[PDB]
This record gives structure tokens, C-alpha cells and sequence, in this order.
């Protein structure tokens, strides 16, 4: 990797994709808290966990295929085959959380926050779904082997499709 | 394919069909979520979120379309005949809408304009005046009656009184529901 | 000036002509799009969106205007005589409106008030009471029958029964459609 | 769970029920805090912050639901009958909403659209023109009158005048509140 | 006590009332200081910094509350009746707000939504095109007019033109102010 | 080129024209996300791809000939001749997308989003949808089959004809 | 204890959690940053595995309790039941009240407390814990002096936090 590619990727992404990339990479760099995405990519490079395939996977997870074709000159099926044969940088749990967050508007997030406040404590409340998942991880309330509470809360807000998403994930492990 | 089919079914439903469908779905989609539903595609979306409408679960959509007497849509877009729907909905357990909801919709289908005005006159003492305006149909009156627990699966007496004030076939429909 | 010409043509159609046009266009403009059509120009716009109305494709507009017997508007704004429209509409394939819709419109044109009330009485067994109110015309009743698949090109039995209960010329129109189309 | 129950109760309240709820809580939630309340959960949290809504203090929520005639929610989600609430609220001291607020809401429930239009017409000289738009309901008109101290617990004469010009039952409600006060 | 009273008065003002106060205070609080004011307490503290609001000088606060027609706040929290304020503000010298500002606010309170549409339409040639979006109320348009010296104590001609095109009572307000 | 010209333009345009200008200039500044039009024009000027003719073309695409006359002192024929002589900043694909977006109301856009969601928040515009598709490699000057089919399925056949005429160019 | 654990904890926390840890440890010499604070607590003998567990528990970072110290909530609760607390119940109450106030509530609190204090310092934006520290410096809040904060929380209609204060007051 080189700083030129990282610069192109970081400036090409938008705010939502930057937050999503940071959240997805919370697992590969658990010990540190990267302030921005460029520093995150530099940390991944110095830690050896940012090859061309890793950056391809990261761009694929944020569903930014235009950068896969313009910057890395790769196609969707190439990244999919790379993920099929080589180990994954981002676990399926993070992908599932991002997928659930993609299908929730502001009202759904507010209702989820209301239900979760009894389970976390009153201590903002204008956050995104990924911020809530992060605060829950800090509170040991959600995990790859601990999805029961989020499943129940998604069920109670009539987002049964997301409960089915969690069930398929559980059926994958 | 599947989404195009839903869009085509929605393009044939007018605002009245949408109001009827939303009334038939009151038992699954609450008031607050029903409020912003202004077209059929939004009802289809909120139904998909509840898993009651998918490529492998056309049951609730066929039931909804059959109950609002849109046999044309059933035969055209879902490839389902009237006899098939009768046999399906008359099997114990497969009817997803409650008999109370279907009797309310059918009794709404049998009340004309003058009968609706007389119906509003009959409930002048048990429902507030502003919620008895000319711009309201009978299904909204049923909703407002349920809000005051004077209408329900166990409390049909006030409905029976008003219907006997209106017409006899309405009483027949109520008693046929009674079973 | 095609646009201003369309606006001027729209300024001459009243609510009855608009209802007739909307019924005659049921096979191309769906219910949801037909509901908010409150003037002729909006129906013209919906036809333009389907490319059935352009400056070089006046066929469907001329057909609609000829079928509602607005020959004066046809001669004035589109420069078209009745003879031209007959010669065009009877050439095989060039009729964009179905013969079924045209016979339904003709049957509505031949039903007076008392015949309309009798027709509503005839359909008391297959149509709800609220869908048989006095404020409804015969075309809306045709639509409501089509919704219950009791009326259509292959389902003329109930229409035939009611018309035979009412009048002879209506049945004659039905059979004239049936034999020739 | 208490929070799940509050969420379910909120999912049954539409925007009009929320406006009614916010009007009935004007004496406990000020204007600045009331403005951003756009769903029931925000009002519930404002009440929890004032300790007027807890797992062991359902009094104010039941009172609010009874005053807006949502007996269905009381019987279904809060397990409370109509007679129980009318007997509780008739105990001296246990009514947390003021009789003035309840009388204003009940008098608003008896005014139809045309009567509300006549009501707006009556107040042409003591309320600014922008505060007399069609987008305002009678409760907002009550608020705007309270802002100019022409309506209040001690000033019921102008409300009397407008209501007596409109409808008799409104004057009856006003005087029935006035004596039992 | 005093600070609690100011806080309670601030809790009764919504965003629209706050905008009204900020417009009425244009002659004492400049634009840069006005921009970050998002609640009533900030305007109160800005007045305190100029000593126009202290425990022994409630005059300007009472005037502001009277001009936005919040007589309820005056009588409840400041113990002041409508007649007291009417008698005070019409005594020579005691009026701290200019008559021009009060007439502009009164003209803003008398313009509905459609009248605001037409008013904004009238000024299409004297305001940049991005600054004539729906997101502006009439007071913001007055501010933008004052910035371009087309509206002012001596320049009432354009305001008179637009009002005469719109309504007669607005011209009456302008001419009654002028005398 | 000078900052005063960019200023006059930015103050003259409205919100819709600003969004349209950003979408049209998505091809030149293909790797940065300008927040407002002043920054977009400043980036174009710093990258050298904002001459007097370039700004003339930009004003021409939003059909603001009054600004071409007042600020740049140009007419319709002059800008058309400049485009005849020099290469275009905005490709005909972007112009086609903007022309299609101008002929869609909110219901049509909602129906397009409904049909396309199978291939892929509310209150979106058509140009936002085209951007979200571009990021997903679902629409391109050489990949208009999905958009063409979806425009056909919502009975906007005139826009399908627009796409056909573009494809025939 | 070892410096590796301290480094893990310091780099794992975010800015707000670091500020809260410093505020909570204000009772036990003012360390400028968190890592120096943890080193001082270890060097004084007041940072065993249980003390760091308590510190992680007070900042509500149970993920660090599980990954770094390999403990759960029940173990740390038993440790707090058996051994004396490093962080007083007053500090926990202050942090709990601070977690339940948005920026507008803090500004309104500052207005009332400002008339009672003057607000001599002008920071960019003061948090609740910063305000509580500035009050402590002026002898306006203490474990036995919560009346002013109680009254100010009452006047902004945050009666739940007033109830928190009163439950604390009844525990002594």
C-alpha cells in the first residue's frame, strides 16, 4: 500500500461511509480509538493488516464499488472471490450490524433507544444505530454470541426482517 | 419481478381502496404507523417489515385484496381465483384478518350516504360532535367507537341498536357474524 | 403551437366529457393515476407520458374526441372531418381503444335516469349497497362490476341479463359488439 | 416492561392525540420544552423527568388517556376500567389536570370545522391575523387567547360570548365548570 | 430569585417568540451577537451585559414582552397589567424600542402565508435569488431590506409599494406610524 | 477568472440549481465532495478547469442565460459556438440525467426507488438516486439498461425515449 | 499490576471516559493525564487489580473489565461489597447526574448557579463535571452540601436527579 491510494480513498468517501468504515474496523483495531478514517487506514497499514485485498474488502463492505473500479481497478466478483479464499478483515457480526443500521430510519432508532434505555441507563439521544451498538458493546450488552436483547428489541418494533437477519447470522455460526 | 408486481397492484388501488386496506390492517399496523400511509406501496412496505408480505408469503396480500372485493387484481396479478380464496380463507386458521374486522367492513359496504347520515345522528350522544363531521365515513366512526370501548368483539349492543335504527340486513350481518 | 393547442382543447371539455374520457382510457391509465385527474390537460399529460399523444402522434386524441362526439372540436383544433375519422378507425389495427370499452360507453349513452335506477336495481345481488348509490353513473357501475370479474370481454352474462331486463336496444348493441369484434 | 408498554401506548397515538396530550400538559410542560415534542415518547420522558410518570405512578398517564377518551388504551395496556377512572378523578385532590384545562379540551371537542371557522371569525379584533389561520385548531386558539389574557381561569367572559354566539352546549359546559370551581 | 424568574420567563418563549424578541432587539444587539442566540436566556444575558436588564431595571424586558403580545408573562412573572404598559410606553421618553421597529413587527404579525408568498414575490428584483427561499419569514426579509438601504425610517417607498399591491390595512399601519 | 465572478454566480443561483450544478460537475471533481457551489467552483478554478468558457457552459446547463448576459456578457449563440469549438466540461450523460430528473415528481421518484431497492432513508431526489447507483456500479453512460427498464415500468415512456435518443448519439 | 495493563486501559478509553475517571479519582496531587493518574495510584499501592476493576466499573466500560482484567460485573460487585471503595458514593452520584443532562440543561443550570457563584471562569463549553469542580473550588458543593445543586435541579424540572440526590442523602 501507499499514501497516494489511502489519500484518494479517504477523500473520496463521505461522512456516513467514514463512520461505517470506522465501526467495521473497531474489531481489527480494538485497542485503539482512531479519530479519523485516514489515520485508521495508516494504522492498519503499519499493523500489516492493510494489503490491496484488505482495502478492497473495506471498500466492498461500505458498498463503494465505484472506488473499487476507479482506484484499485477491481470488480465486485474479484473482491468476492478474494473473500471466499482468504480470511476476512471484518467479521460477519460487524457486517450484520451495519446491514441492520442501513434499514433503520430516525424513528426506528429513537424507538430502539427508548427500549434500550432501561437496559443501559438514561445516560445525547440523537445518535445513529452504530453509535448505539458501540455504546452497547462498551456495556457488554451485545456480542456475536449475545444477540438476544437486540433481537427482542427489533422484534418489538415490528422490524421482523431484521430479526430474521440476526437469525440467519446465528444459523451461519 | 416481485417488486414490479407489487407496484402494478398498487397502481390499480385508489385512495378508497387504500383506506379500506388500512382499516382491514388496523389489527397489525398501529395508528401512528398507519397515519403516514398515503399510497399502497407504503402499506406494502410496512407489511414487508412485519414479514406478512414476501415472495413466499402472498397469503395476507391475497386475503386483503379478496376482502375489499378486488377480484380483478387477484385473478390478474396474483393468479388466484375466487373459489380458491373462499376455500383458503374458510380453512380454520388461515384467515389472518379477524371476523370482527371483516364484519365491520361488510357492514360498511351496506350503508349508503343517507344511511350513514342517519348513523351519525344515532351516535350523537356517545361520540363527540367534532368527530361526527360530514367528512367522515363509517370506518372512522367504528374506530372512534372502539376508542370509547362501546364497540368490540364482546360489545356489539350499541352497534346493534344503531343498525336496527338503520336497516335490517345490517342486523342480519351482525347476527351471522355471531355464529 | 402544440402545447397551447392542447390547453385550448382541454378548456372545452366539461366534467361529463372528462369522465367519459377517463373511462375510455381505463385500459391505459390505471386507477391510481386516474383518481387525481381533475381536468382534461392532466389526462393529456398522462397520455403524453405513455407517448400516446405527441405532435406527430395525434391518433389516440382524435379517437377519444371522435368517440365522445365532439366533432366540432375535432374539426376546429385538429383539422379533422368525421369521414376521415371513420376511414381511419375502420382500418384493421389502427383502433387504439378496445371495442369492449366503446360498447360500454355506447350503452351508457343509451341509459336514461329511470333506466339507470333499474340497472342499479338489477345488480343488487352482486354489488354492495353503497356502490349502488344515486350519485353514481353507469360507467362507475361498469367499473365496479369489472372489479368483481362479473363484467368483461368474456363475461357478458350479467350485463346481458340486466340489459334484457331493461331495454332492447342495449341488448342489440351488446350483440353488435359481440358479432363484429 | 414499563418502557415497552409506554412505547406500545405511543404507537397507538396519532398526531392529533399527541396535540391533545400536549395541550392537557401545558400546566406542567412549558412552551419551550413542548415545541420539539413530536411523538409520545418525548412527552413521556418529559413527564418522567418531572417524576409524573413512573412504574409506580401511572396516575397522570391514566388521567391523560381518560381525558382524550382513549378508554381502549386504558383497558388494554394499563388494565383500567372507565368506572375506576371516573371514581378516582372524583376523589378530592387526586386530579392532577386542572378543571380549566379539561373544560377547554371538552369545549374544543364539541366544535366542528364550520363552528371552528365561525369561532375564528368571532375573534377578528383581539387576535393577530397570522394567529387566525386555517392551520390552527381550537386548542391553539385557546393558547393564543391565554397569551393576551382574554381567556383564563378568572376571565371566561369572552369565551362565553363567542360560544353563546356559536352553540348552547358550550355555554352550558362553561357555566358548569364555573360554578363547580 | 431574580435568575429563577428570568429562567422561568425564558421557558415560556418558543423559537418564534424568540425570533420576535431578537428582531425587536436589532437596535441594541448587533447581528454578530444575535446569531448564536438560540434561547431566551442568551438574549437576557446580552441585555444584562449592556445593563438594560437588572434586578432594578425591568423596563426593557417588560417592553419586549408587551410588544410580542405576551401579556400573560407580564401579568404572571412581572406582575404587570396591560393598562400599565399602555400608559408607560406612550409617555414621552420611556419608549426604548423605536416606533419603526414596532411598526415592522406589527406588519409582520398581520401577514399570513399567502400574503408572505406575494410579498416575497414583489421583492424579486431587489434581493439576491438564493435569499428569497421559502425558509424565510417576513422579519428576515425586513432585515435583508434594511441591509440594502431599501427599507428604513426615511425609505418607506418600497414597503409602501409592496403593501399597496397586497393589502390596505398594511398601508393604514404605515401611514398611522408616519403621523 | 476571478473570485468576484464566482461570488456573483453563487449568490444568483438557488438551491435546486446548486444541487444540479454539483451533480453535473461530479465528473470533473470526481474524487472530492464539495459542500456548496462556492467550494465546487473554487476547486474547479484551482484545478484550472474553470475558465470563462467553462463557467459559461455551467451557466448554460442550468439555462441561466440572464447570468450569461449580466456576469459573463455572453449570449446563447456564443456559448453554443464555444461548445462547438471546445470540449465539454459536463458529459451529455450528466445533461441527460438532469433532464430526466427535471421531469419527475416525488411519486415517480418514490416508485423508481421502490423498484430499484431490490438492486440496492427516504426523501431522496432523482439525482441522489443516480449517485447512489453510480457508487454501486449500477448506472453508467454504457450501463443504462436498468434505468431504462425502470423508467418504462413506471409508465414514463418519454424518458425511456430520452435515454434511447442519448444512446443513439 | 504492570505498565502494560495501564497502557491498555489508557489507550482504550475515550476523552469523556478519561475526564470522568479523573473526576472520580479527584478524591484519592492533581495528575494532568489519565496514565500518570493510574501510575500514581499504583505507586501509592492504591491500584491493585480490584482497584482498576472498580475504576473500569465506574466508567461503565465492562468490555474492558472482560478483555483486560478477565472479570464480569458480578465479580466487581462482590469486590465492592467486601472491600472499601476507591471512588466515593458522592463522586458516583455526580457522574450519574452528569450523564443525564444535555447541553441546554447544563446551560440553564449555569445561569442559576452563576447568580450564586458569578461564573468567574469562561471556558469554551463546560461539562457538568467541570461545573461541579468549579463549585467545589468555591465550597458550593460537597458530600454534606448538596442543597444548592438540589434546588437548581428542581427549578429545571429534573426531579429524577433530585430523587437521586435524596436517595444518596438518605444513605448516610
Amino acid at each position: 500500500m501507499s499514501a497516494e491510494v489511502i489519500h484518494q480513498v479517504e477523500e473520496a468517501l463521505d461522512t456516513d461511509e467514514k463512520e461505517m468504515l470506522l465501526f467495521l474496523c473497531r474489531d481489527v483495531a480494538i485497542d485503539v480509538v482512531p479519530p479519523n478514517v485516514r489515520d485508521l487506514l495508516d494504522i492498519l497499514r503499519e499493523r500489516g493488516k492493510l494489503s490491496v485485498g484488505d482495502l478492497a474488502e473495506l471498500l466492498y463492505r461500505v458498498r463503494r464499488f465505484d472506488l473499487l473500479k476507479r482506484i484499485l481497478k477491481m470488480d465486485r466478483k474479484a473482491v468476492e472471490t478474494h473473500l471466499l479464499r482468504n480470511p476476512h478483515l471484518v467479521s460477519d457480526y460487524r457486517v450484520l450490524m451495519a446491514e441492520i443500521g442501513e434499514d433503520l430510519d430516525k424513528s426506528d432508532v429513537s424507538s430502539l433507544i427508548f427500549l434500550m434505555k432501561d437496559y443501559m441507563g438514561r445516560g445525547s439521544k440523537e445518535k445513529s444505530f452504530l453509535d448505539l451498538v458501540v455504546e452497547l458493546e462498551k456495556l457488554n450488552l451485545v456480542a456475536p454470541d449475545q444477540l438476544d436483547l437486540l433481537e427482542k428489541c427489533l422484534k418489538n418494533i415490528h422490524r421482523i426482517d431484521l430479526k430474521t437477519k440476526i437469525q440467519k447470522y446465528k444459523q451461519s455460526v | 419481478d416481485f417488486s414490479r408486481n407489487l407496484y402494478d397492484i398498487g397502481e390499480q388501488l385508489d385512495s378508497e381502496d387504500l383506506a379500506s386496506l388500512k382499516f382491514l390492517s388496523l389489527d397489525y399496523i398501529p395508528q401512528r404507523k398507519q397515519e403516514p400511509i398515503k399510497d399502497a406501496l407504503m402499506l406494502f412496505q410496512r407489511l414487508q417489515e412485519k414479514r406478512m408480505l414476501e415472495e413466499s408469503n402472498l397469503s395476507f396480500l391475497k386475503e386483503l385484496l379478496f376482502r375489499i372485493n378486488r377480484l380483478d387484481l387477484l385473478i390478474t396479478y396474483l393468479n388466484t381465483r375466487k373459489e380458491e380464496m373462499e376455500r383458503e380463507l374458510q380453512t380454520p386458521g388461515r384467515a389472518q384478518i379477524s371476523a370482527y374486522r371483516v364484519m365491520l367492513y361488510q357492514i360498511s359496504e351496506e350503508v349508503s350516504r343517507s344511511e350513514l347520515r342517519s348513523f351519525k345522528g344515532g351516535l350523537q350522544e356517545e361520540i363527540s360532535k367534532c368527530k361526527l363531521d360530514d367528512d367522515m365515513n363509517l370506518l372512522d366512526i367504528f374506530i372512534e367507537m372502539e376508542k370509547r370501548v362501546i364497540l368490540g368483539e364482546g360489545k356489539l349492543d350499541i352497534l346493534k341498536r344503531v343498525c336496527a335504527q338503520i336497516n335490517k340486513s345490517l342486523l342480519k350481518i351482525i347476527n351471522d357474524y355471531e355464529e
